[PDB]
RNA sequence: UUAUUAUAUUUAUUCAUUUAAGUCAACAAUAUCUAUUUACUGUUUUUGACAACAUGAUAAGGAUUAUAAAUGGUAUUGCAAAUUUUAUAAUCAAAACUAAUUUAUUAUAUUAAAUUAGCAUGUUUAGAUAAAACAAUAAAUUUAGAAGGUAUUGUUGCC
């Protein structure tokens, strides 16, 4: 589930390790899901961010109307 | 406008379900074609060309879509003083568009 | 229903029971705290074990060349200074810049708890042993 | 035998009219013709129930602060109230009186009419919180305690039927009633101009001959009391120079039908 | 893609939902291709339907609670 | 009695029940003189333009809610309110880095530790010292604080 | 069935019984109520 | 009082008077103790009008306002207590337990479906819903379709 | 993103490495939002008015 | 404008194509 | 401050046990299971171990 | 890289054009909107699973803003704060009280109309009925518990009860 | 009816709503599974159908045949009406007036949170309207000083066929150099003589002095309004 | 008052079901739960 | 509750082992309250920025009679440990006060400072039944 | 190999049995081909059981022959070796897959997971960063960091 | 074992939470012909829905009536309509477990704002044990149709 391997390995942020005493040890928010899943759509959002932007061959760049490309 | 007629019409509730229902549409959507704007003017000038307009659209970025630029005025509660505060808004837009 | 059967009362002069026993609590808890945020500390100021994990790519590569050659030259006494924490060299790393992304994707690096055992950590009970005494959430050395 | 909740009773008639008002039968409840409200308590069992029904701030609580109970018990074991003097130590005084609770009547709109931010609801109509005398709201005289009983309390006795009152208010009562209330035509005629609001006025008719006309309307909405005719002379004129025609009636139909004619 | 927009169609599932929408679409096309299509049943539609959701089972599919004696 | 339902409501019906209420006299809809930029929105505080919803919409009574903080406000008294820091700067300890980020900047130099007393054999703090009475700071209230 | 009584204007077990419409009946308007401009009452306020 | 002719079926269902109140209160006290919470923490000037002292000075006596004032209604509202006007049942909300819709909770809803006194559509237990803007996305789709008509729809101005 | 002018700026993060390490928190505590608060959870969605989640007001 | 259009009460304005009910 | 030499009540309570069953209900003492991997068994373990192909 | 966003101000260029800036400068003040000095710049992140097509719910508005501290003791989130005035809290304190027939009218009012005198609620009949019938067979179990205990703790001057056997 | 080219009005369709409202149909305390295994989804529901009517023109008579729908309709059946109506609206440049830029830009320092609280009069901004001619003026000359074109300048004031010093002129509504209606430069009153070589010692006489409030002038006088009546505690 | 004939009157009080017939397929399935549960059809 | 431990026994049930949604457990069981995480000492259990104001049960609104013991919310300070007065902090059975002032409990709320589980339990509070629960547990053994 | 956290252990069949759901995955076994294919080694066990699944996928739908008397049984016999056989051919694939893939990381020097024998460069089990103190079956204390059995340069 | 049709069949297991009482009645303020009604005062005799007993009433639970659109039940599960005769126990902010009727996140990346969880590393290893046949993919080691009861809502029966 929370193997490492998983998410890019950014689940390592989601993660109880060993014998955990479910009462007294692990953090509540990595137990209910909606957490976990607004965290995920968080970190898949950043990919495509970061894909969007690693193809910005293009340099945005102002110009007065009269001189622009036609 | 929507006033009820249901068991929302007549006793004591009459008041307060009718006041939430209309300050729950509070909105008056102002808009106006862009297009239209392009008349001349009294004092000659034409008013807006693809200059002004231009200015117009940035000024208001997700407002002027479908080349009409809606207004929602939903300040007030009282649907006429949306309609007063929302043309206030609205030529200051122009104001600024004609620039 | 089982009908809601009561609990007795609290017990003859427990109260006293209370009011000691949570004060004199609450002066271990200095203690406790005290140990704990110099173990805490103490631990920040001292060597780690080298967070990367030599086994793969690219620190399989010979000490004397690959990256090793940036880690001895470029950065060597900022990565001393930054004590070889997993946190702040994956952070140093990252800023030269000069392997690329590779830190993240082809580099991977040991585990939490593992990269948390001090310099000289040569027996690997050790990881496992750190104190009990002190409460850090593992931080602690 | 004979048990009840209060042993003690006083009426809710004068002496000088029930000396002869006894003789007509009062056509009571049918079913419960022993009528025994709010009114009817004496003054000191009163302030008891005004006390609780508060959960938090209620002075009947121990632990509401304003609480008259010096020891308590707590599961078996007393314990004993801190005075002012020993808790003003540590917990730094920030108190501001009765002038940091009523909110200006400019915000009633925004805190849904109540100007008073006392625990209770006080309720600019009378028949809400009347406890004998018909409900006025005071706004400087507000206390914790409350003394003359204008708040709707939560667990007081003959509360339900004052409570389905407050939950069936029209959309405008704290706001109409307030309004109505005070501000009144004058019993011989003319209008009730003056009060301390005056220099406001006069800013306003040194404001609006000068010219500065959005100056004295955004001010003028800070105006509360009827303004006299003056204010108006003042603001129509200041609508002349610019032929700002849809201004002049705005105000016109302010001040005319609204602002008692 | 009429249906619940995803991602990826990489699953059989959503192949014969597009294997039967080509096969129908031949059909209406030309007439007697009708014939070697319903023959082999590439036309013919399946009725089943994954378990809509359902609080009781703790998956919420199929695998209902826990239970143990005393 | 003999199933002949009306599909439509009769046209009597219809004047007779659409004349048993009034028009409102606001839904007319009749506006030649203009709209009141100055004054409409101005009006008195009985029938005034009632902002609503977020709270960006009170803009003429946020200005009020200032004017009227300031007015009943003695700044002599709002003194008395620490912040959170103002309050840590007499703890032993009252700013350390925490792991995320500058745990590496930690030092011995941030640690108070005249406060306690360490045991050379086990390493640790067996105990520590009263701070309450030997705590002499020329701040208990803050510098700016003047009562 | 019990003390907290049926609210007449929100029941269907009532609203679409026998003793008033069904929800399948052409639903038209039962009779018009022509009262207040029949016999009108004048505006005694108690407000005065 | 004190289970003297009371008139009510039951006693608890007198406290359902009482929270409303709250809903009240909050309605009173929310936009002046927003607003402070809103000025309180802007670290960052306040305007062009308030920088420096003026703001810092300030910023403790809105605070201390909104601390001055009595009784101030401070109870986020998913702390308060769902109770049914009909039976006083004590309801968790966002549990299967509580009906959001009519606001009472299962037990008393539960009831006036069968005993039907509630115009409610029944469908099938395992199904999704008949409707379709439902199904795309779950509980959470439904959640954002709704604050898209509230509020989003509205291009603002 | 129009960006205040003369603010140091920062370039979204090109290359993954620097995504993940650099300090970003996680959503720990209950989610919260503007709007949509009043609808208190996913699950009780309140409706004051029930009208067609395709209204479109005019 | 009256209550009764003149559409309705009106020989010159009948409807001839307008079926009559028991028909359809 | 100046922790009490002596604790009244802290120690004093009942002792508390430490888990002793390397498992479900702290009951499984360590036994050699059928995880075991019997190495020599062929060029690779058996039973074979979790093996994906990336 | 981390750089000083440029403002070349529209003057002294070759050719001069209103910077974008300064109509996004010009449209906040005309729509009073609040610009941030310290909003980070790598921080565009989309909502992916809204505003994209091929996911499942698309609804095309960002609905939550990816910022994962967002909390309600933030200041600008308070600036966009809905207050709860007119919601569904507004019509359940109104609607959603106890007697649901109490919010129509007071019940006395009713009774005084349509009735001739107030009636109490359906269980103070069944209260008082079955008082009276098992008053009319038995006693002996008939608590005289009043609301005031004055009318009973002393009599009036008249009113000698007939001696009840 | 549900095509607009054959039907006048043309009724639209709408989505109906639907909100399921799940909950357990058991209850107990001691087994939760009996609790969710009993849950029963029973929906709420509403159909609406939208009528869609196109007047090519604005009749009121005919708006109230509609208003009066309300009342006969089917049972158990509100309804809620959009109008749509074009409105004539007037974008008078005399009070927006489309002029050049700020010479001092505002920047971001003037949209903090608050900034519509304390950084902008509420649009319109004021303009004066009125001026006063100057001790020489002409119409020429206020014509000038207004940039206004005297022609216009004589048609806006009517009453004014003579200029005499002193009197207000009423600006013209074409004007293109009216003045904000305030002065941006502090000013301060000395106790220089004033009202005779006696100068201001009590809060009225400085209200006399300047001719304002005293309230307004303790407004921006914080320092002399805490101190005493005129801050008595003079230099 | 309206009616249209009937097929089978279902008096379902608590006690039992007592369901008469003279069957026909349906229409409107009435039903009354003043006090006495019945399906009238 | 099949063992009413206070008045609101009688009501609620425990519907089971339900499980609440995150942050919505309806009783606010702060028995985290104590748990020392010394690196997040300062984070942990506070608020959440260090330049908020200081929470209102540690100012005075008005003219107090006394309060019996002031809430578990209100924070440390120095003049707090410094003035050394009796400081009370509501908590089973009775009430828990702070007679030895120290420095260490200075910018920290109550909440974090009162132990909410006592280690030491009640053998007295605890019928026959409740306890033998105990004695199998090992925390009360025999 | 990226996966190096302890594991479980199936039985061949247990995993077989899965069909295409894991065992006959199509993207899997189309990894192990082209592993095969590459290394020159003729891809026969798989093509053998690659015809076995994809009949049995492909007629997992129908119901089983009709069950009439047949006191031989021949067929019930015949219906179980042929059986036991399709078992055992897909035993010796699942076993040759774990084969190859063990002793290709040989050749790639990735370190397998916990508990995981390469022939000849990791004889016993390989146990490196466990959650434990001791090699979890040899008893042997681990030693710190993880012990490496290929040569460092690349 | 009587002459349109299949159980042998994986995927799981350490889970807890509740607080510190308060119902014995109703009262237009603007623009419709004027009421100070402005500030409409009259003194006090009862004990069910409760902390208690107090009839009804809808659930959980699979085992033998679909081939051209359906896999969850009535006997009953806390708060419900005729049995009263000690007694306020109701959510409010800041609050303490003993509880059968519960998916908790297991090692590339890990706390952002109403207050939210630090000790249990030890071969996804005891005994007990949990839940599928539904848009998916397992279709056979195999079935109506004969049978007894000291019980008498019946094997948790009686003797």
């Amino acid at each position: 589930m929370h193997d490492a391997n998983r998410f890019g390995g950014r689940t390592a942020y989601l993660r109880e390790i060993g014998p955990i005493d479910h009462k007294k040890k692990g953090r509540l928010f990595k137990r209910d899901l909606p957490t976990l899943q607004f965290n995920v759509d968080v970190w898949c959002a950043q990919q495509t961010l970061r894909k969007q932007w690693k193809g910005r061959d293009w340099d945005v760049v102002e110009m007065p109307f009269e001189m622009a490309p036609k | 406008e929507q006033y009820d007629n249901l068991q929302y019409k007549r006793y004591d509730w009459q008041g307060w379900y009718q006041r939430m229902v209309d300050v729950h549409n509070r909105n008056v959507s102002i808009k106006c074609r862009l297009d239209d704007l392009k008349r001349l003017d009294a004092y000659g000038n034409p008013f807006v060309e693809m200059q002004t307009e231009r200015r117009l659209r940035i000024l208001a970025d997700h407002r002027v879509g479908m080349g009409v630029l809606k207004l929602d005025s939903d300040k007030y509660e009282d649907q006429h003083d949306n309609i007063t505060y929302g043309s206030t808004k609205l030529s200051e837009l122009l104001a600024d568009a004609r620039k | 229903w089982a009908k809601p059967k009561k609990r007795p009362k609290v017990g003859p002069g427990f109260h006293e029971k209370a009011q000691k026993w949570r004060d004199e609590y609450l002066l271990d808890r200095h203690r406790v705290l005290a140990d704990s945020l110099r173990a805490y500390v103490d631990f920040s100021s001292t060597k780690r074990v080298e967070p990367w994990d030599t086994r793969f790519a690219p620190f399989d590569r010979v000490e004397k060349d690959g990256v090793y050659i940036l880690t001895r030259y470029l950065m060597d006494d900022k990565l001393q200074l930054c004590n070889y924490h997993h946190r702040p060299v994956k952070r140093m790393l990252c800023n030269v810049g000069l392997m690329g992304p590779q830190v993240t994707t082809t580099a991977r690096w040991k585990p939490y708890r593992f990269a948390t055992n001090p310099a000289n950590t040569t027996r690997a009970e050790r990881t496992f042993t750190k104190d009990k005494t002190v409460f850090t959430g593992y931080h602690h050395d | 035998s004979v048990i009840g909740v209060f042993s003690k009773g006083r009426a809710t008639g004068h002496a000088s009219v029930m000396s002869v008002l006894r003789y007509v039968p009062r056509a009571r409840v049918p079913w419960q013709p022993s009528r025994f409200g709010r009114e009817n308590l004496a003054d000191d069992d009163m302030a008891q129930l005004w006390g609780t029904g508060r959960y938090r701030t209620g002075p009947g609580n121990y632990n509401s602060g304003y609480s008259t109970k010096k020891t308590h018990a707590l599961e078996d074991s007393t314990v004993s109230i801190i005075p002012k003097h020993e808790l003003e130590k540590f917990m730094p005084d920030i108190s501001l009186g009765s002038k940091a609770l009523v909110t200006p009547v400019s915000l009633m709109s925004a805190r849904n009419g109540h100007r008073v931010t006392h625990d209770l609801i006080h309720s600019y109509d009378p028949y809400i919180g009347r406890l004998q005398k018909p409900a006025v709201v005071d706004h400087d005289n507000i206390t914790v305690e409350d003394p003359n009983r204008v708040g709707l309390n939560a667990a007081t006795l003959d509360c339900r039927s004052r409570i389905y009152r407050w939950l069936r208010r029209g959309p405008f009562f704290q706001e109409d009633n307030y309004f109505r209330r005070s501000t009144k035509l004058q019993r011989n005629g003319p209008v009730p101009v003056s009060v301390h609001e005056v220099p406001l006025m006069q800013r306003i008719i040194r404001l609006a001959r000068r010219g500065h006309l959005k100056a004295a309307c955004e001010e003028y909405r800070r105006v509360t009391s009827v303004p006299p005719v003056d204010v108006y002379r003042a603001l129509t004129a200041a609508c002349v120079p610019g032929a700002k025609l849809a201004d002049a009636i705005a105000i016109f139909e302010d001040g005319h039908s609204r602002l008692f004619y | 893609s009429e249906g619940k927009a995803m991602p990826s169609f990489a699953n059989e599932i959503a192949a014969f939902a597009c294997r039967m929408a080509v096969a129908n679409a031949i059909t209406k096309l030309l007439p007697l291709a009708r014939i070697p299509l319903k023959k082999a049943g590439l036309l013919s539609v399946d009725r089943r339907r994954e378990p809509g959701q359902f609080p009781g089972f703790v998956d919420g599919k199929k695998n209902k609670r826990k239970f143990a004696k005393r | 009695r003999q199933g002949y339902l009306p599909r439509y409501t009769p046209w009597e019906w219809i004047a007779i029940q659409e004349a048993d209420q009034p028009i409102i006299h606001e839904t007319m809809r009749t506006d030649n003189i203009g709209a009141s930029y100055f004054f409409s929105l101005n009006r008195s505080w009985r029938y005034k333009a009632r902002p609503h919803g977020y709270l960006r919409n009170y803009e003429n009574e946020v200005r009020d809610m200032l004017q009227f903080v300031d007015g009943v406000t003695p700044w002599k008294q709002a003194q008395k309110i620490r912040t959170y820091w103002e309050v840590r700067q007499h703890h032993p300890m009252p700013q350390f880095n925490r792991p995320e980020v500058a745990m590496h900047r930690n030092s011995a130099g941030l640690l108070p530790s005249h406060m306690w007393e360490m045991d050379k054999k086990t390493g640790k703090v067996r105990a520590v010292k009263d701070s309450v009475r030997d705590y002499q700071t020329k701040i208990p209230v803050p510098k700016w604080v003047q009562l | 069935l019990g003390y907290t009584p049926i609210n007449p204007d929100t029941s269907p077990m009532l609203m679409y019984s026998q003793c008033h419409w069904h929800y399948n009946l052409p639903q038209g308007m039962e009779r018009p109520s022509s009262v207040n401009r029949s016999l009108p009452a004048p505006y005694q306020p108690h407000h005065s | 009082m004190r289970h003297i002719g009371q008139d009510v079926p039951r006693r608890h269902t007198h406290f359902v008077l009482e929270s409303r109140l709250m809903y009240e209160k909050s309605f009173r006290d929310e936009w002046l103790r927003s607003l402070c919470q809103g000025l309180a923490n802007v670290d960052e000037p306040l305007a062009k009008s308030l920088s420096g002292l003026p703001q810092q000075m300030l910023q403790r006596k809105v605070t201390c306002f909104s601390y001055n004032q009595f009784g101030l209604f401070k109870v986020p509202y998913y702390r308060l207590a769902n109770v049914d006007r009909y039976y006083a049942v004590q309801g968790a909300l966002g549990t299967r337990e509580w009906v959001p819709y009519a606001n009472v909770s299962s037990w008393t809803m539960n009831k006036m479906v069968r005993s039907g006194n509630i115009l409610v559509h029944r469908v099938h237990y395992k199904g999704w819903g008949t409707d379709n803007a439902l199904n795309q996305g779950g509980w959470e789709h439904r959640w954002n379709k709704v604050m898209q008509r509230n509020a989003l729809q509205y291009n603002r101005i | 993103m129009q960006q205040v002018p003369g603010k140091v700026d920062q370039t979204p993060f090109e290359e993954d490495q620097t995504w993940l390490m650099h300090p970003i928190p996680v959503h720990q505590m209950q989610q919260h939002h503007p709007e949509k608060d009043l609808q208190d959870l996913p699950f009780v969605n309140h409706e004051q008015f029930p009208r067609s989640l395709e209204w479109t007001a005019p | 404008a009256p209550s009764i259009p003149r559409s309705v009460w009106d020989p010159a304005h009948y409807n001839e194509n307008w079926v009559d009910s028991y028909s359809t | 401050t100046a922790t009490p030499e002596k604790f009244s009540i802290l120690g004093t309570t009942h002792p508390k046990p430490k888990r002793n069953g390397m498992g479900r209900n702290n009951k499984m003492r360590s036994k050699p299971s059928d995880n075991v991997a019997w190495y020599d068994k062929g060029p690779v373990e058996w039973l074979p171990r979790p093996v994906r192909l990336t | 890289g981390v750089h000083k966003v440029g403002y070349t101000h529209p003057h002294h260029l070759p050719v001069p054009c209103a910077q974008r800036w300064d109509l996004r400068l010009a449209r906040a003040r005309i729509f009073q909107e609040y610009i941030e000095e310290k909003a980070p710049g790598a921080w565009q992140l989309e909502d992916e699973r809204h505003m994209s097509p091929e996911f499942n719910t698309f609804t095309g508005y960002p609905m939550r803003n990816l910022r994962p501290g967002y909390g309600q003791n933030l200041p600008e989130f308070i600036m966009k704060k809905r207050l709860p005035n007119n919601t569904h809290y507004e019509l359940f304190a109104r609607r959603d009280i106890p007697n649901e027939d109490n919010a129509m009218y007071g019940k006395l009012l009713y009774d005084m109309t349509i009735h001739g005198t107030s009636l109490p609620s359906i269980y103070r009949m069944h209260k008082d009925i079955n008082k009276a019938q098992r008053n009319d067979r038995k006693l002996s179990g008939n608590r005289f518990k009043v609301l005031n205990s004055s009318g009973a703790k002393s009599p009036p001057s008249g009113f000698e009860a007939i001696p009840d056997a | 009816i549900y095509d607009a080219n054959v039907s006048w009005p043309h009724v639209e369709k709408m989505e109906p709503w639907t909100r399921m409202a799940e909950f357990w149909t058991s209850s107990s305390d001691t087994s939760f599974t009996e609790l969710e295994m009993s849950t029963a989804h029973y929906e709420f529901r509403k159909y609406f159908r939208v009528v869609v009517v196109k007047m090519p023109f604005q009749s009121t008579e005919f708006e109230q045949r509609m208003y009066g729908i309300r009342h006969w309709l089917h049972r158990q059946t509100s309804c809620e009406f959009h109008t749509t109506y074009r409105r004539n609206v007037v974008h008078d440049s005399a009070v927006f007036p489309t002029e050049h830029d700020p010479e001092t830009k505002p920047s971001h320092e003037h949209h903090r949170l608050f900034s519509f609280a304390l950084d902008w009069q509420s649009a319109p901004v004021d303009y004066l309207s009125v001026e006063l001619a100057r001790e020489g003026d002409s119409w020429s000359s206020l014509a000038k000083r207004l940039g206004c074109s005297e022609s216009e300048l004589k048609a806006a004031n009517g009453a004014m066929e003579e200029v005499v010093a002193g009197v207000a002129v009423s600006v013209p509504g074409s004007a293109t150099r009216r003045l904000t209606s305030f002065s941006t430069t502090p000013s301060v009153l000395p106790l220089q003589q004033g009202d005779g070589k006696p100068a201001i010692t009590s809060w009225r006489r400085a209200a006399e002095v300047l001719g304002c409030s005293v309230e307004e002038l303790q407004q921006a006088n914080g320092a002399a309004a805490l101190t005493y009546m005129a801050a008595a505690e003079s230099g | 008052s309206i009616y249209f004939n009937l097929n089978g009157i279902l008096i379902w009080l608590n006690v039992l079901h007592i369901n008469i017939i003279l069957i026909k397929y349906a229409f409107l399935i009435l039903l009354n739960n003043l006090e006495y549960l019945i399906i009238f059809k | 509750l099949k063992i009413a431990k206070s008045t609101f026994g009688f009501y609620l049930a425990r519907r089971g082992q339900r499980k609440f949604p995150f942050h919505r457990r309806p009783h606010i069981k702060n028995t985290q309250a104590m748990n020392l995480n010394a690196p997040y000492f300062w984070s942990y259990m506070t608020a959440k920025s260090q330049s908020f104001f200081l929470p209102e049960e540690n100012y005075i609104t008005g003219d107090w009679t006394g309060k019996f013991f002031v809430s578990k919310r209100q924070v440390y300070t120095l003049q707090h440990a410094t003035s050394g007065g009796k400081v009370r902090v509501k908590s089973f059975p009775s009430v828990f006060e702070l007679n030895s002032p120290s420095r260490w409990n200075v910018g920290k709320e109550m909440n974090t400072l009162t132990k909410p589980r006592m280690d030491l339990i009640d053998d007295q509070m605890l019928t026959k039944k409740q306890r033998l629960d105990y004695v199998k547990a090992g925390l009360l053994p025999k | 190999n990226t996966y190096l956290t302890r594991s479980v252990a199936t039985p061949p069949i247990s995993v077989i049995r899965t069909g295409p759901k894991w065992w006959a995955e199509p993207e899997r076994m189309v990894k192990h081909k082209v592993m095969y294919f590459t290394m020159g080694i003729d891809q026969l066990p798989l093509r053998r059981t690659a015809v076995i699944q994809k009949d049995l996928k492909r007629f997992h739908m129908c119901k089983p022959p009709p069950r009439v008397g047949d006191a031989t049984g021949y067929k019930r016999s015949r219906g179980a070796q042929l059986t036991t056989w399709y078992r055992r051919i897909q035993y010796q694939e699942y076993h040759l897959q774990h084969l190859f893939v063990r002793h290709m990381w040989g050749l790639l020097r990735m370190y397998p997971g916990n508990t995981t024998k390469i022939q000849g460069k990791a004889d016993d089990g390989y146990v490196g960063y466990d959650s434990v103190h001791f090699h979890r079956y040899n008893r042997s204390p681990l030693p710190f960091p993880a012990r490496e059995i290929y040569e460092r340069r690349k």
